[PDB]
């Protein structure tokens, strides 16, 4: 089914096809009807126009609601394998394979052409209800079938008798290319190809002189092979409209992203294109450059990226070069250069002034601080603060904005979490982007859904409620990700948990191979400080602790001067909690310890206070003076069992009391 | 298929990353194990793949084609591209650039140029250099920065040229001078320049100023080694270089002491152990292969009999340099580290291998008990010096048996054998393991395995027979001793102090035994030369608060180096700085010890005063009804579409109506 | 109250303006034939003119329109924070029950196995309440797109003059949107008053 | 390589755009062509926060004019300018007269800011 | 493109509270005439992008009457000294 590609603003044997089955359904003479779900899978990748920018958008439209089956590529072959899976689809492919047999020359094509349009189509429904005469079904316009119709009629009218010879030079090569195949002999003979090529084969006005002659200039220009055959231009295997290639693609790439499709023959086929298709059609080039961030190749991706936004840019009259560096600046952090991207983002704020445009201002924006939330170290660097952005944009305006409000809160949320916030504000900052989010459609927006799943699981985790957490967590999507961060952090993010349960399942060997992976690899701020972390809990397990001693505290420093991550401060101080407290000497915890629980008690942080509170009974246990501690634990005993994962930390210490 | 390849980069002791090549040479993997990081794929043949450094402190990874290079900045940075003004054979690595060989020949004629064909290059926009040569195709250089040897071979002849090559820098930039030849055997013949040079094997090693160059050849079985000592007198003489004649003492060339040196499979460089230790395979029969362990400068070799026939491979060469044990831990390392500069190098190497034996051994008997960790390397180490000082028991004992792979290594035998080393340098072993856990006694953080050292420190006393002293100092309540009594850092301490019932007393540390500078012993026990110095000025009879600061910071040490301190040494320190917390407001330097934010901010703002970093705000941690669902929603939607001066005016005139009257 | 003011008049609406005047089955193979075709027999020129109107039509987009976007408000404003509140209130529940058999050691223990099905059942629900919030999310992009079109064919039977502003053009998959909606408001299942929520469950 | 540079000065990257001039110059065929090259090369030094090292440059720029008996270009009127401002802040009032002088054909705003400092170094001369 | 007005919730609030050059592309430059192809309508500018199959559509279109529009105006036979273009606009008097 395999041949050489090419872009034809021409009838394609595949439009042919279409062009059948709908003379059948009309003709209403066998009273064979096609079903509605066979028409909906041919005809409407051909119809006209989905766009799909390269990044800094994903599936926003492009995603259908209903599950929609793969476009069909333009082979005999396929097309047959969906009328053949029916009981009766035997009668309905048939119906095609007498047909195009039928068919064998271009007046015959002509007479298809002149058929319809005299008699099917009808320009409107007043005449329709006139033309009660009619023995076959009629067509308005404006109908899904009629406006298809319309066009191919329109580009058959359009070429000259260059563009006829063209037609029936490759429906004869794309019907022969069926003949070599097994289905063609499991069809070999079907008496009913004969009967219902016998329906149309009539009125030939001749049978004893012209046919003769007639059969000998088709074997003549066909390859007998008896002689040398006559010599002609190579001559395509398949010919795609333009609309229908946009099509497989967009479903190829977004199958790629995250009824059976052939990812062979549609690699295969977009390989061969003789580069001016690919200039008419440039979203060739990035199926490339997808495809290039799949294996990590940093040039190929580049002249790929490059080569789309060339051609992309000068076809839209609208100017893009706005959208270019970002873009670019989004494929440099996405191989964990960052700084090469500040530079070339910088120079994007530039061109869109010169723009003077609005609309395009609220896209750069946006782009800030998604690009900040991955890297939250490089704040400093930007010419605007955070805090400056979500003033504007929360009094951005009050129409045509849609996405950029339910943008502008989870920005506040993320920076009101990190800033430990008082637990009111940070669930009354949340709740707005929860509601803006679920008030319009979740499913075509993937991406933010996914964020408020991750925002809430992380939310309510730090509360430490695992039975609110669990129900949020199924919702997550894994393998997902999302853009302009890597495209293994996904496979490293499932490898850090895995880690974390083996060292709870005492699997040392294990995490200390991946922690030698851990110096060496490029890793996003937020996978660095959990591995950051895995490594001081690992040491504390083998019993070294003037190493970790010595590590942790330099990790809190810069955890709180580089990021002011409060979360990741709190999390740090507990394990030098433990360290301490673990080698017999916790006295000199307890003027820290106290310090954050006055501190998290205005907080009001459930979880906070209670781990506090097992590291000041576990102080007290270890200094002779247990007695007291007993009292303490027993009064608060109640509000301790509420969280589960510090049960097995509070069940373990009361045998110890017995 | 991919291959690897040995040697990629010099950073003075190696790097983790490896790179792969196809089939042929169009592309090039920076994988790490098994995630594929960046990939270049080019239509020229690529010759090799760098990761060097450029004299400008970068970390790049450098690809070189046939006439052109690619130089991608991975640590920070793009990419950039140089040309050249011929084709390039092969490119060798050097420290801060790369050795340029041009195309000789190709097709059959067979031509070639003498007068120049290498290059020497900085960073990639600087242009290039010439080498410099004085009284042969370049088989290997000194990627190193630390090795100083340069091998030559020219074809026709067959002879070597080890000269002692020196890096120039602000064109000349390298210079070669000759000291030896060597003549290669006639059964070596050599026959597609790679392929010519694939057969021939070279390594470079170093320990300490000796240096040493193996040369290998598989077929012929030819194995030998070219030692020099770089002596700093010798080297510096300006008769040596430019004349290039050298004593004929200093020169040597031996072979290996092994029992088969003509059944040697392959040998590569141990990367894990930075010393002299040579990785050695051999091969008995076609599905069994012995790895084996030898020392160039000294003739101490390791029998370890270790079976592998798959490793035997290149592509496997990290599995293979993951084979042998080393203790990966943090505590073994210093005992290692003490031992090694208390005791000579060849017992050294030696004690590496009897403990990787032992290591290996209970591995293989240690079935997985509970955990596994830092008692492994502590029984390693405890039993192979107990091995070492508890005479061997008879063959019908159950001792012997239990250790009986231990005892019939030929390293065992010598170690036990000498009877020198077992006299003198095992006292020296105990006194300073004693030393490290008396160091341990001063970090809080790690009582644990202190109190382990005791343990086998004690059965090291019941051993030696040391005076009841030493024994019951561990106690709450025949070889020649060198200290009567143990050197306590308490003991002295409560010597130098007020009020000291106990006599003047000194530590007699082990920076005279050990006759090496006293910057070696630092980096081994810092905490106790640390706090000896600084009470050594504190208890001073003209010492005032206020130098203490000074102290502190002249002695690097830290708010966690304080904190970290077993009572005693701590408490009065506190409240020194305690009191410094109270009188000192005028800026006198070294704030950062302390835990006050104006000082040292308003000394950061007058360092960059006088300068002329970091004007750090502070954020205003602001802080009641939480309202409704409802009421939330509505006053975000209703958002969507000279006060504090005044309250400053209010403030800054008080007392009087004055100000709204005149208003 | 969903149920009660939201589902069934909207329900009793379309099933009074189809199933008393038309029919179901009889109806959903016209629209296809009409969607595909445009053929507009003379019965169904008479629905659209004397059974929907126009006055109705715009019934039609008020009653589904507060169908669906009232529905989701109510699954998120009520559902969610209450949702929350149940199980942050059992969890509490739970802890407290087994504190006393620690603290009072009485040797009668009440079973917590009534506790942990209330909590597991209240995470059901939950999980529950989002599948049909993201559902709603879906059926309202299928009710749009069936209108938006819906408008086309009504004014151009009632007008004869009619400009087509919407273009099919606009959008590629229109098609299997447009029939899909046909599927859940004319079906068996569609016919029963749970077609918009699972309200029974 | 002079395109690269300027690419590289518009960019904030200093730093390599000092190394990309560099290697213009030698590839330079006449030192005539290189008068354009030391002017703007001195500018990033300036902006490299070290005014002693772009003096050495402004010193060989200048020097072309008399190797050239006395080119008078204009990126040469600027260097006479500069430097001669340069030398009135390093005290050296006879070694600042002359380089006024020797830049009073240029541009009608070049030969005043000349003539006011000559009459400025010649009072105190 | 909700507008934040599509949403029923905060389009209820408000109401409460309140109580393009065109640039040529490589393909629209033609070998035949140096005068570029200038589209008539927005339609034809799909999203910014000229749509070749309606762009030569329209050539089509105005170069099939320019063939039966020939005889108009210049072309003048022997015998008749007045083209055909007022033979039509007499004919057109002479009824009316």
């Amino acid at each position: 089914k395999y041949g050489p590609l090419g872009i034809t603003n021409f009838i394609t044997p595949y439009d042919l096809c279409i062009l059948i089955l709908i003379h059948a359904h009309c003709s209403q003479d066998n009273g064979i009807s096609v079903p509605t779900a066979v028409f909906l899978r041919l005809i409407s990748p051909t119809r006209p126009s989905l766009e799909w920018n390269p990044l800094l958008k994903d599936n926003s439209n492009l995603r259908s609601s209903s599950i929609v089956p793969p476009p069909v590529l333009p082979i005999l072959d396929n097309i047959i394998r969906i009328l053949l899976d029916d009981k009766d689809g035997n009668k309905i492919a048939l119906t095609l394979m007498g047909y195009l047999e039928a068919i064998n020359g271009l007046d015959s094509i002509n007479r298809l052409m002149m058929d319809l349009e005299k008699n099917c189509l009808v320009n409107n429904y007043r005449s329709m209800k006139m033309r009660t005469t009619s023995t076959r079904r009629q067509m308005t316009r404006a109908s899904f079938l009629g406006t298809f119709l319309s066009t191919c009629i329109r580009k058959y009218q359009i070429g000259d008798f260059e563009m006829r010879e063209t037609i029936w030079i490759n429906l004869q090569n794309f019907k022969t290319v069926f003949k070599h195949t097994p289905l063609w002999l499991r069809f070999k003979d079907n008496v009913h190809i004969q009967k219902v090529k016998n329906c149309l084969l009539a009125n030939d006005e001749i049978s004893v002189e012209d046919q003769q002659m007639v059969e000998f200039f088709q074997h003549f220009n066909n390859g007998n092979d008896a002689d040398s055959k006559t010599m002609n231009e190579e001559n395509y295997g398949t010919l795609i409209s333009i609309q229908h290639l946009q099509s497989i693609v967009n479903r190829q790439i977004v199958n790629w992203l995250d009824y059976e499709e052939q990812s062979g023959l549609v690699f295969d086929l977009l390989d061969t294109l003789s580069l001016n298709d690919a200039t008419k059609f440039p979203l060739i080039f990035i199926l490339k450059y997808l495809e290039a961030i799949k294996e990590n190749s940093y040039q190929t991706a580049l002249d790929s990226l490059h080569n789309y936004f060339d051609y992309k840019s000068t076809g839209n009259s609208q100017n893009y070069f706005h959208i270019s560096l970002l873009s670019l600046a989004t494929f440099h952090s996405s191989f964990n250069e960052c700084d090469a991207a500040i530079n070339s983002f910088e120079e994007a704020t530039r061109i869109a002034r010169e723009n003077k445009d609005m609309e395009t201002l609220n896209l750069i924006m946006i782009w800030i601080i998604n690009f900040i939330e991955v890297h939250p170290e490089y704040a400093n660097r930007f010419y605007i603060t955070v805090e400056q952005i979500i003033k504007y944009l929360k009094n951005s305006s009050d129409v045509e904005d849609a996405n950029i409000f339910s943008n502008a809160y989870k920005f506040e949320t993320l920076l009101s979490m990190v800033k430990e916030s008082k637990t009111a504000e940070v669930s009354s900052s949340l709740l707005k982007f929860m509601a803006i989010t679920l008030q319009n459609v979740p499913s075509q927006n993937f991406d933010l859904f996914q964020s408020l799943v991750s925002y809430e699981v992380k939310f309510w985790k730090e509360l430490g409620y695992e039975s609110i957490s669990d129900v949020y967590e199924k919702f997550l999507s894994k393998t997902s990700s999302s853009s302009l961060r890597n495209y293994d952090s996904s496979i490293i993010n499932q490898d850090i948990k895995v880690a974390f349960k083996a060292l709870e399942e005492d699997d040392f060997l294990k995490v200390k191979q991946y922690l030698l992976k851990s110096e060496s690899l490029e890793l996003d701020y937020d996978q660095k400080i959990n591995l950051k972390y895995l490594r001081v809990k690992y040491l504390v397990k083998i019993g070294d602790y003037d190493l970790s001693m010595r590590l942790i505290n330099q990790y809190v420093k810069e955890c709180c001067e580089e990021v002011a991550d409060s979360n990741w401060r709190f999390k740090f101080e507990i394990e030098s909690i433990n360290v301490l407290l673990l080698s017999d000497v916790g006295i000199r915890s307890l003027p820290k310890i106290i310090k954050l629980i006055d501190e998290y008690k205005e907080i009001g942080n459930p979880l906070r206070c209670v781990i506090l509170l097992l590291k000041l009974c576990e102080v007290l246990i270890q200094v002779g003076k247990s007695m007291e501690a007993e009292c303490l634990i027993s009064c608060n005993l109640s509000t301790i069992l509420e969280f589960p994962f510090v049960r097995k930390k509070t069940d373990e210490l009361l045998e110890s009391l017995s | 298929e991919w291959q690897l390849q040995i040697n990629i980069t010099n950073k003075i002791g190696g790097i983790n990353g490896d790179i792969w090549l196809s089939r042929d040479g169009r592309s090039v993997k920076w994988c790490i194990e098994d995630q594929c990081l960046r990939q270049f794929t080019y239509n020229q043949k690529i010759i090799k793949a760098g990761y060097i450094d450029f004299e400008k402190t970068p970390d790049c990874f450098v690809v070189v084609l046939s006439d052109i290079a690619h130089v991608y900045m991975l640590k920070n940075g793009g990419s950039t591209t140089v040309c050249f003004p011929f084709q390039i054979g092969n490119a060798f690595w050097y420290a801060n650039g790369v050795i340029l060989e041009r195309e000789t020949s190709a097709s059959k004629p067979i031509e070639f140029d003498l007068k120049h064909k290498y290059i020497t290059l900085t960073d990639p926009m600087a242009p290039f250099g010439l080498i410099s040569i004085t009284n042969f195709q370049l088989v290997l250089f000194p990627s190193d920065k630390d090795k100083c040897i340069a091998v030559f071979l020219d074809r026709n002849s067959k002879v070597l040229r080890f000269y002692y090559s020196r890096i120039l820098s602000s064109s000349k930039d390298i210079v070669l001078t000759e000291i030896s030849s060597l003549k290669l055997p006639d059964d070596i013949i050599f026959t597609r320049l790679s392929s010519i040079l694939s057969k021939l094997k070279f390594l470079s090693l170093r320990f300490e100023r000796r240096e040493g160059l193996l040369i290998f050849h598989e077929p012929t079985h030819f194995c030998k080694i070219w030692l020099i000592d770089l002596l700093p007198d010798v080297l510096d003489s300006i008769p040596f270089k430019i004349y290039g004649n050298s004593p004929q003492n200093m020169i040597r060339l031996e072979n290996l002491k092994l029992k088969e040196p003509s059944r040697i499979q392959a040998m590569y460089i141990h990367e894990l152990l930075e010393s002299c230790l040579i990785l050695v395979s051999e091969g008995q029969n076609k599905e069994e292969y012995k790895a084996c362990l030898y020392d160039p400068f000294v003739k101490i070799t390791s029998p370890s009999k270790n079976i592998s026939e798959e490793l035997t491979k290149q592509n496997s060469l990290p599995s293979l340099q993951k084979l042998f044990p080393y203790p990966e831990t943090s505590f073994t390392k210093l005992c290692f580290e003490a031992v090694k500069y208390i005791t000579s190098p060849a017992f050294n190497i030696s004690f590496i291998f009897l403990w990787q034996s032992a290591y290996s051994i209970l591995l293989s008997r240690a079935n997985d008990d509970v955990v596994g960790g830092l008692k492994m390397e502590h029984d390693a180490f405890s039993l192979v010096l107990s091995l070492l000082i508890l005479p061997i028991p008879s063959s019908s004992a159950q001792e012997y048996q239990e250790y009986k792979e231990i005892y019939e290594r030929d390293l065992f035998q010598h170690l036990k054998q000498d009877s020198e080393i077992t006299s003198s340098v095992l006292p020296r072993i105990v006194i300073g393991l004693h030393l490290i856990r008396e160091e341990y006694s001063l970090n809080v953080l790690c009582r644990n395995e202190h109190a382990l050292l005791g343990q086998f420190l004690r059965f090291a006393t019941a051993a030696m027979g040391w005076p009841d002293l030493w024994q019951s100092y561990y106690v709450p309540k025949t070889f020649f001793h060198p200290l009567d009594e143990p050197p306590s850092i308490t003991k002295s301490l409560y010597s130098i102090t007020e009020n000291s019932s106990i006599p003047l007393c000194p530590f007699i540390s082990f920076s005279r035994l050990v006759a090496t500078d006293t910057q070696v012993e630092l980096r081994i026990t810092p905490r106790s030369f640390k706090i000896l110095g600084l009470y050594e000025l504190v208890h001073s009879p003209n010492f005032l608060p206020d130098y203490v600061l000074g102290i502190l910071s002249s002695f690097k040490v830290d708010k966690d180096e304080l904190q970290t301190y077993p009572l005693g040494i701590l408490v009065p320190l506190q409240n020194i700085l305690k009191i410094l917390e109270d009188k000192l407001s005028e800026v006198r330097d070294n704030l950062e010890l302390l835990d006050r934010a104006d000082l040292q901010r308003c000394s950061a703002i007058i360092n960059s005063i006088r300068s002329d970093c970091k004007v750090p705000l502070a954020k205003n941690r602001s802080s009641k009804k939480p309202s409704d669902i409802y009421s939330i929603l509505s006053e975000i939607v209703k958002s969507a579409s000279g006060r504090s001066l005044k309250l400053n005016a209010g403030l800054i005139f008080s007392e009087d109506k004055r100000f709204t009257h005149v208003v | 109250f969903i149920n009660r003011e939201l589902a069934t008049p909207y329900l009793d609406f379309v099933k009074r303006l189809c199933d008393e005047a038309y029919g179901y089955g009889k109806l959903k193979s016209e629209l296809e034939a009409l969607f595909l075709l445009g053929e507009i027999s003379c019965d169904l020129e008479d629905w659209l003119c004397n059974s929907v109107g126009e006055k109705n039509f715009k019934r039609w987009k008020y009653l589904g329109c507060e169908a669906y976007q009232k529905t989701v408000q109510i699954l998120t404003l009520i559902f969610v924070p209450a949702c929350e509140r149940i199980i942050i209130y059992v969890e509490k529940l739970r802890a407290i029950l087994q504190a006393f058999s620690i603290q009072n050691k009485l040797s009668y223990t009440s079973d917590l196995t009534a506790v942990e099905v209330l909590l597991k059942s209240s995470q059901k629900l939950l999980t529950m309440t989002l599948n049909s919030i993201i559902g709603l999310g879906r059926d309202e992009t299928l009710f749009e797109k069936f209108f938006i079109w819906f408008n086309d064919r009504l004014h151009e039977a009632l007008d004869e003059d009619y400009k087509l502003k919407f273009q099919f053009e606009d959008d590629l998959y229109f098609g299997y949107d447009l029939l899909s909606y046909f599927d859940r408001i004319l079906s068996k299942k569609g016919t029963e008053p749970s077609s918009i929520i699972d309200v029974k469950l | 390589w002079q395109v690269l540079g300027e690419c590289y000065s518009k960019t904030g990257n200093k730093v390599e755009a000092i190394k990309c001039y560099k290697r213009s110059i030698k590839a330079s065929q006449t030192v005539d062509q290189n008068t354009s090259i030391y002017y703007r090369l001195a500018q990033l030094y300036e902006e490299l926060e070290d005014l002693q090292e772009c003096k050495k440059f402004m010193m060989k720029c200048v020097d072309v004019e008399e190797l050239l008996e006395g080119i008078v270009t204009d990126e040469t009127v600027k260097a006479r300018l500069w430097l001669a401002i340069f030398e009135i802040k390093a005290g050296n009032y006879q070694l600042a007269y002359d380089y006024a002088m020797g830049v009073s054909s240029g541009t009608s705003q070049e030969i005043e800011e000349a003539r006011m400092l000559a009459r400025e170094c010649r009072r105190h001369m | 493109a909700r507008a934040l007005r599509d949403i029923s919730l905060f389009n209820d609030i408000r109401k409460d509270q309140n109580s393009v050059k065109y640039i040529p592309s490589l393909s629209a430059y033609n070998v035949f005439n140096e005068f570029p192809y200038y589209p008539t309508s927005a339609s034809q500018l799909l999203d910014g992008k000229l749509d070749e199959f309606l762009m030569l559509s329209e050539q089509y279109k105005s170069r099939l009457p320019k063939i039966r529009k020939l005889g108009w105006n210049r072309f003048k036979p022997i015998g008749i000294n007045k083209t055909m273009y007022e033979l039509e606009m007499l004919r057109s008097r002479a009824r009316a």
